[PDB]
């Protein structure tokens, strides 16, 4: 019943850094800077409800 | 940077809070009270509760302990040589007044005149009934060498004076008698001091610069004020209004000069001197003591559960941390911590013998009870159940007969308060009958008896009445004896015991008493 | 003052709120208010005919 905290901690006590974190709950959208001007890597179920 | 939110933000992260806690934070606006007692209900809607300095100085001491820096090993000789250094001063300070001497002489003089014991007198001096009374009369021949030479050879046989007055370990109450009556002394002198100032210079208009310049070296003598007035000074002529309160009083100044054998000036360096050795002394065994704290509450943590709290067993411990300072000395090598780790651990122990009990048993049945308890462990699956109740005591050196009773009285008292079952407000001193309350039927029947009695007793004869009365308390106070009857019935002796016995007759037959027959229940 | 309609929970109650201004008012109220997660409904002007 104790006091409230980021839940991150407690991932952070089992020694998982940031990037770890965000490779657990987050998906990864890539950019290429391939020639110039950037680019990006698409999926197409990701342009849905956007 | 909102007021409101934050004490919300509070009360919602705890999630949990108390009526001070919100009245300490309010809006800028909010003061009154509907303005509260709604803000309360707004609260009490959605997180809801109603009800550096941590308070328990469980931490405060700690802390404030916890700043002392720990001591060296050279340190402490350091400290100890500062106590040795301003002891042994004041020692030699109480030497140097021939009034501590005499009173030794003086109650010694009583001790051999049976007015007193030894024991009082002296701890032993380095060290016999025998060797006490020949050192006695050293000390005594050393001070009626020194009693003569009051005429420039005597600052030599001084010193030797106070040589055996060191040898000897007084009584610690003694010293302290010794040490009080030079302060008080002291006092007298300050009484007079100021007396005579306050005559001067707060009432007779004179500066304390001129003042202490005569006054310094005589005080006694008329050469600071016969010699003075004189002088031709706006101070001076005005001294002669007083001159008879001052030179009344100054008697009693030339008068301690007698009775401590030692001049004004002379006093004060000595007490002076005395004060500047004890204020040495204890300077240096705090020192030694806040330095230790620490050992205390280490030892004090093994002790917690036997009824006492953890300041109190600290506390304790201190004292007894203060007792090891006083009594140690460096110079036997002995390690200060392996010494007053006993010393604290003693106190302790010594305390919680004491003040744990709401009933206080004597040392002594504590550690009786102790070894019954100890008794009862190896015989507890021993014997597949428990001891039986009159087998514990045969392996202890008693009657065995203590059994019960120390079995029964050291069981704690249980609390009043103590809820008792349904779990209500029912508690077990709500059920505690009383017995030592006359039920309202037979204070009744006292009165009906009272009265009956009486009439009983108006159908005598005036003089058996009256006889009757007197043999017992009948209302009258402290009933007399058959004599003293007598005494107040002219006729006296075997005469009033009859009428008695005539009455008691009189009052058996079922006539007269049958009345209070029914009382014989 | 000024009497502000603050509404939350299962009930709503006005409270005292000073300024020199009725737009000055309404913003104390909020800023004094909104923040906490209390939603503010209503400003008045105090009236007391004296």
């Amino acid at each position: 019943r104790r006091r409230k905290l980021p839940a991150t901690i407690i991932l952070r006590a089992l020694n998982y850094t940031t990037e770890q974190i965000l490779d657990l709950f987050f998906e990864k959208v890539i950019f290429e800077i391939r020639d110039n001007k950037l680019q990006m890597e698409l999926v197409p179920e990701r342009l849905r409800g956007e | 940077q909102s007021q409101l939110k934050l004490l919300v933000t509070r009360g919602k992260e705890q999630g949990y809070l108390t009526y001070a806690e919100v009245n300490d934070h309010l809006p800028e606006d909010i003061v009154d009270s509907d303005q509260i007692e709604d803000i309360i209900q707004m609260i009490n809607d959605m997180g809801i509760q109603v009800m550096g300095r941590t308070t328990d100085p469980v931490r405060m001491y700690m802390r404030e302990m916890g700043t002392v820096e720990l001591l060296t090993r050279e340190g402490e000789i350091d400290i100890a040589k500062r106590i040795e250094d301003g002891i042994n001063q004041v020692q030699c300070s109480v030497a140097e007044y021939p009034e501590a001497i005499t009173y030794l002489l003086e109650q010694y003089d009583r001790v051999e005149a049976e007015e007193a014991r030894l024991s009082d007198l002296i701890t032993g001096f380095v060290d016999d009934p025998e060797l006490a009374r020949e050192k006695f009369a050293e000390l005594r021949a050393q001070y009626v060498v020194t009693r003569d030479t009051i005429k420039a050879t005597a600052q030599e046989e001084i010193l030797k004076l106070s040589e055996v007055f060191k040898q000897f370990r007084l009584v610690p109450k003694q010293f302290d008698y010794l040490v009080n009556s030079m302060r008080v002394m002291m006092d007298r002198v300050r009484t007079q001091e100021r007396l005579i100032m306050k005559l001067c210079v707060e009432q007779c208009k004179m500066p304390k610069k001129n003042f202490i310049t005569l006054f310094t070296g005589n005080e006694t003598s008329d050469t600071w004020f016969n010699a003075a007035i004189a002088m031709n000074k706006p101070w001076s002529e005005k001294l002669h209004d007083v001159s008879e309160e001052v030179h009344r009083a100054l008697q009693k100044l030339q008068q301690i000069e007698e009775e401590t054998g030692l001049t004004i000036e002379q006093v004060k360096d000595i007490n002076r001197r005395m004060s500047i050795g004890e204020a040495k002394a204890r300077r240096a065994k705090k020192e030694m003591v806040e330095a230790n704290l620490r050992l205390v509450i280490s030892i004090a943590k093994k002790y917690t559960n036997r009824g006492l709290q953890f300041l109190d067993l600290i506390q304790e411990g201190n004292i007894g941390l203060m007792k090891a300072v006083d009594k140690f000395e460096y110079r036997r090598g002995y390690k200060f911590s392996t010494y007053a780790t006993w010393w604290i651990r003693q106190a302790i122990t010594r305390s919680i013998a004491d003040q744990a009990r709401t009933i206080r048993i004597p040392v002594h049945m504590i550690e009786t009870i102790n070894k019954l308890n100890r008794i009862s462990r190896q015989m507890l699956q021993e014997m597949g159940r428990e001891p039986t109740p009159e087998e514990l005591a045969e392996r202890m050196l008693m009657p065995e007969d203590k059994i019960r009773k120390v079995l029964k009285i050291a069981k704690e008292p249980i609390s009043m308060e103590t809820p008792i079952g349904d779990d209500e407000d029912s508690h077990l001193g709500d059920f505690i009958e009383d017995t030592t309350l006359e039920l309202p039927l037979d204070s009744a029947t006292t009165e009906s008896l009272r009265a009956a009695t009486h009439d009983v007793l108006a159908g005598l004869t005036a003089r058996e009445a009256k006889v009757l009365r007197m043999r017992f308390g009948i209302d009258m106070n402290t009933d007399y004896t058959l004599e003293e009857v007598g005494k107040q019935f002219d006729v006296t002796r075997e005469r009033i015991r009859q009428i008695e016995a005539k009455a008691l007759r009189k009052l058996r037959h079922p006539s007269r008493s049958e009345v209070l027959r029914s009382f014989l229940d | 003052k000024f009497w502000a309609t603050v509404e939350s929970s299962e009930h709503s109650f006005e409270v005292p709120i000073y300024a020199e201004t009725l737009d000055e008012a309404l913003e104390l109220a909020e800023w004094q208010y909104v923040p906490a997660g209390f939603e503010v409904t209503r400003v008045r002007p105090c009236v007391a005919p004296k």
